[PDB]
RNA sequence: GGAGCUUGACUGCGAGACUUACAAGUCAAGCAGGGACGAAAGUCGGGAUUAGUGAUCCGGCACCCCCGAGUGGAAGGGGUG
RNA sequence: UCGGUACGGUUUGUGUAGGAUAGGUGGGAGACUGUGAAACCUCGACGCCAGUUGGGGCGGAGUCGUUGUUGAAAUACCAC
């Protein structure tokens, strides 16, 4: 019900993050503005 | 010599499996039909095969030298023009190139000298490679087969269930190879579907048609692909092969549970018994039991909530009355000289081909669209409940418990106090399905919260606006036997020749012809006895040749 | 189906693969049977015309011509019209000739048009495209050198192109030429087919080839013959 | 308790300590990169605190392109998540 | 006997415009030597959009058939 999800980047697709969300409250993929060390600057992140 | 295949693909939404260990293949020219109950994953299969949805755990894979087309169950027809919406795909591979011919139209010598040959020269060949040189001479030949609206009609709101005549004219003009389509016989007539049973019957290419009616699938498909709880099964037959094969699978699996629960009684009282003197309770029969009580939980489960319509207040001697009505639009006058009184304790069926004005007749009765001439006498002995074709009461951003219950906890339905969560559970949405949004739902679950929020006032005159669509043969009977035991006067618009043959007493037909496209005919009698009247009130058994979508 | 046609078919065995040394002789058994006229050479390719990298469309300059009037339509003014009428073109016009194309008069074979007279040509080519009378720079018609290209159409730079059903269709001229004058035209086309093998031709490239006349039967040739036609 | 924007429920580290047979567990000011909020001062490396977890082995995946069994590659191995 | 494959013979494709196009493409100015005319035989399988060509009775008594024709193209006959 809370699966582990992972936040790939949106410029370069590195799978930089991993966390949990509630699958029935949020049936769509999370978008957050997290850091990316490949790029060295904040970018967007969707799920996989 | 294959056109689509899957490896060991498994796909799930929630803890509700849609596929698990599904390996199957598809030949070119395989008239595949897809069946199954509502919510069983007919389109979640078909989204992946179109390439939009990725599987979870497996490999979905199209063949290389081929192409795909898709008709979703609500085609997202963008709103520019109808003659737009036949070349912006279909000939959409050519419009991206025929904007360059307009640039090089009058052929000046300015700014290009060696592109006088090579850049313009590919346009000389791609106007003869695909043999799409004119693009607007056989485009009229295409739209004179779907019987489309005229070319200068901007689809801002004016198309009802004739959106789908345009979207069929898109991807059948693409001429694809993998031809995927969710429910073509939705919203169509008994002359456009009867056309589509020949264009898909002399068609090079591979077809997977997801459908629910018994009679489209008998003439189109040649194999069946069902979808049970996760598991697929290919067949060889018709739709009646599926209903006998589904009945025996649920029976002989039901007989397993009527054996496994029996030997679960003795393996429980044996565990409940105390141990004797020196002996030991054998620890390989507690592992035998505590494992066996896990195949007594996940195996047996089912649910099917019957549709029931609430009962409203007492209906008087008048229901609604319409005398010499005139209504159309600017030049397009679709109702002339119609007079009828709507009966008491019956079922009224509205029969007419598409684009004639069946939905607008209920706009006048509910009162969202005032007529031109005539009079609509209503009476104060009637309270209105109106389910609609557009399903606009459903908001695609909020979930099932707010789409119908408006966020609060006890709703008024029959002027009574029935709780919200217990009311939506009467339509199948229970437990985990109270938290899911409204675009996520199926086409059946879309057409069942439609009845949840519009049969909420619970009046005594209900207007069914295409209820026979997007739902299987098990909930269709739950609506066929919920308005035969209704106190009075449900009115239904339907194209389904075997839904009005069983529940109808009052035909509201349309015998319009060339000199006036506005004649309507009132009748008292069931649909099956109306037809022998029409063979002798109109011409002698005259109430066709195919229209080729392209000559090449 | 004719009584004289089956006797021509009796003189060619179906089973035995033939050579250009022999197909010239079997042309003579058909030139003494039928009209000595254009001889068709068909090639079934091992390609797929769906893709762009497997789309085969080539050219060949034959060493003996083609046995045809080779009429050239020239749209030119000034000295470009004078330099093309002295090269073999019998149809020499301008933008005024565009009005005579749509009047039911298409009595020409090729249309080598100058870029300067391209005012109303791209719209009248729509009745030329599927009728095959359309110009093309890859055919050598829409080009800045409209002088030497007229004698090349006289010289037989006829263009072949694989259709949708994976078939090459190209000619080797009249039977009025000699027997080895056939193989000079015959070997030149296949030498341009093999150069136009695509980058991704899976399997064997030239799977079948045949030769036939106007109203005569076909001739099974050997695809292994690629170097020593004569 | 309420409201407005937001993603620090970060990446590279971490002096010094608590607890501790070992393995573990815990706290951490402060430094930089790149942010959020604030007029600034500053606070933010999840939640008022303390539970919501499981060593090693062997495997899966994504990326870094480290070794490549004569050499060029590859198979396989390895590294950071 | 029922199948897979490779070669070869015959055959099917019917909106709207005219003889409802015998499909695609290249070639094409002619074709058959025969009543193309009719019958108990009607491409009795095609069969509806139907006259597309024969289970073929005429039995050298000999016409049809490029038809330049409005259409996107039409016509023989043959080849891929
Ligand atoms: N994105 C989603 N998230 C969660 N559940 C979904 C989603 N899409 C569909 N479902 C549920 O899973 C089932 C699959 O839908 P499906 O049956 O494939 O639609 P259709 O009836 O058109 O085939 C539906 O009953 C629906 O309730
Ligand atoms: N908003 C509108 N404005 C003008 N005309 C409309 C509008 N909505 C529908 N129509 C016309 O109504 C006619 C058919 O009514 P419709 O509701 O589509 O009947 P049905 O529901 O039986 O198909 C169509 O000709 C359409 O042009
Ligand atoms: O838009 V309808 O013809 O299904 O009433
Ligand atoms: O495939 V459906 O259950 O949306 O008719
Ligand atoms: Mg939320
Ligand atoms: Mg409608
Ligand atoms: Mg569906
Ligand atoms: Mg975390
Ligand atoms: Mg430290
Ligand atoms: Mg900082
Ligand atoms: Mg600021
Ligand atoms: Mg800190
Ligand atoms: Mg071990
Ligand atoms: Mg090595
Ligand atoms: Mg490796
Ligand atoms: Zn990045």
């Amino acid at each position: 019900v809370r699966p582990k999800i992972t936040l790939a980047c949106e410029v370069c697709k590195h799978r930089n993050y991993i966390t949990k969300k509630n699958r029935r409250n949020d049936p769509d993929r999370l978008e957050l503005k997290k850091f990316c060390p490949n790029c060295g600057k904040h970018q967007a992140h969707r799920e996989t | 010599e294959f056109i689509y295949t899957m490896k060991k693909v498994r796909k799930a939404h929630g803890d509700k499996v849609i596929l698990d260990d599904v390996t199957l293949s598809f030949y070119p020219g395989a008239k595949i039909g897809v069946v199954g109950p509502n919510g069983a994953g007919k389109s979640s299969v078909l989204r992946i095969m179109a390439g939009l949805d990725k599987p979870n755990n497996g490999d979905a894979f199209l063949a290389t030298g081929a192409t795909v087309g898709i008709l979703q169950q609500e085609p997202p027809l963008n709103e520019d023009k109808t003659v737009r919406g036949n070349v912006e795909e279909g000939m959409g591979d050519i419009k991206i190139k025929l904007d360059r011919f307009n640039e090089v139209a009058e052929l000046m010598a300015t700014d290009y000298t060696d592109e006088l040959m090579e850049e313009m020269g590919r346009l000389q060949e791609e106007l003869d490679h695909a043999d799409a040189w004119d693009l607007d001479a056989q485009l009229e030949q295409a739209m004179d087969a779907l019987r489309c609206p005229p070319a200068d009609e901007p689809v801002t709101n004016l198309s009802g269930g004739e959106r789908r005549r345009v979207a069929l004219c898109k991807l059948l003009l693409s001429k694809p190879d993998l031809l995927l389509l969710d429910e073509p016989t939705n919203h169509l007539d008994a002359e456009s579907v009867q056309w589509l049973e020949q264009h898909l019957a002399s068609y090079p290419g591979a077809i997977l048609a997801v459908t629910h009616d018994r009679y489209f699938l008998d003439n189109v498909a040649e194999w069946i692909l069902e979808l049970d709880r996760g598991r697929a099964y290919p067949y060889e037959g018709n739709y009646s092969t599926y209903l006998e094969k589904k009945a025996e699978r649920l029976a002989v699996q039901g007989r397993k549970d009527a054996k496994l629960q029996k030997r679960l009684t003795e393996e429980l009282a044996w565990v409940r018994s105390g141990a004797k003197a020196r002996q030991a309770k054998s620890k390989a029969r507690l592992q035998r039991y505590e494992e066996m009580a896990a195949e007594a939980e996940k195996t047996r489960k089912l649910d099917f909530e019957e549709i029931q319509i609430p009962v409203g207040p007492r209906l008087g001697n008048v229901v609604v009355e319409v005398d010499h009505l005139d209504k159309g639009y600017d030049g397009r006058a679709l109702i002339k000289d119609l007079s009828f009184s709507l009966p008491r304790n019956g079922i009224v069926g509205v029969i007419g081909p598409n684009g004639v004005g069946k939905t607008t007749l209920f706009k006048t009765i509910v009162g969202l669209e005032t007529p031109d001439s005539g009079s609509v006498k209503v009476g104060e002995t009637v309270k209105l409940s109106y389910v609609d074709q557009a399903r606009a009461g459903i908001d695609p951003r909020k979930t099932v418990w707010e789409v119908v219950s408006d966020g609060l906890d006890y709703i008024q339905v029959g002027q009574t106090e029935v709780p919200s969560r217990a009311y939506v559970s009467a339509f199948g949405f229970k437990g985990p399905d109270q938290q899911k949004p409204a675009g996520v739902l199926s086409g059946g679950e879309r057409n069942r919260l439609n009845l949840a929020l519009t049969l909420k006032q619970g009046g005594n005159l209900i207007l069914l606006d295409e209820p026979t669509n997007d739902l299987d043969v098990e909930t269709l009977g739950s609506l066929e036997n919920a308005l035969l035991n209704f106190p009075g006067c449900a009115v239904v618009i339907s194209h389904d020749r075997w839904f009005l043959d069983r529940t109808c007493t009052h035909i509201l037909a349309w015998e319009g012809d060339d000199d006036n496209e506005a004649k309507w005919f009132w009748f008292e009698g069931n649909f099956g006895a109306y037809e022998e009247n029409k063979v002798e009130r109109l011409g002698v058994d005259a109430a066709v040749t195919h229209r080729k979508l392209t000559r090449g | 189906t004719s009584k004289a046609y089956r006797a021509a078919a009796a003189k060619v065995d179906r089973t035995n693969l033939y050579t250009p040394l022999q197909a010239a002789k079997l042309a003579k058994e058909t030139s003494s049977t039928k009209q000595d006229a254009t001889v068709e050479v068909a090639i079934r390719l091992g390609v797929d015309p769906r893709k762009a990298d497997q789309m085969v469309r080539g050219t060949v300059n034959l060493p003996h011509g083609t046995g045809k009037t080779a009429r050239v339509a020239v749209f030119a003014v000034g000295e470009k019209a004078d330099a093309a009428v002295a090269a073999g073109a019998d149809v020499v016009g301008s933008d005024d000739l565009i009005e005579r194309i749509q009047g039911g008069w298409l009595e020409f074979d090729a249309a080598i048009a100058t870029p300067d007279q391209m005012a109303k040509v791209g719209r009248i080519a729509r009745v030329l495209g599927p009728r095959g009378l359309m110009p093309n720079p890859k055919t050598g018609t829409v080009t800045a050198d409209v002088a030497k290209a007229v004698a090349d159409i006289k010289g037989g730079k006829i263009n072949f192109r694989v259709d949708k059903q994976a078939n090459l269709h190209f000619v080797i001229g009249k039977a009025s030429f000699d027997e080895k004058l056939l193989a000079e035209n015959y070997g030149a086309a296949i030498d341009e087919v093999l150069r136009l093998k695509p980058s991704s031709s899976k399997g064997r490239y030239l799977k079948k080839i045949t030769v036939s006349t106007t109203t005569g039967p076909g001739i099974p040739v050997d695809p292994s013959i690629t170097r020593n036609f004569a």
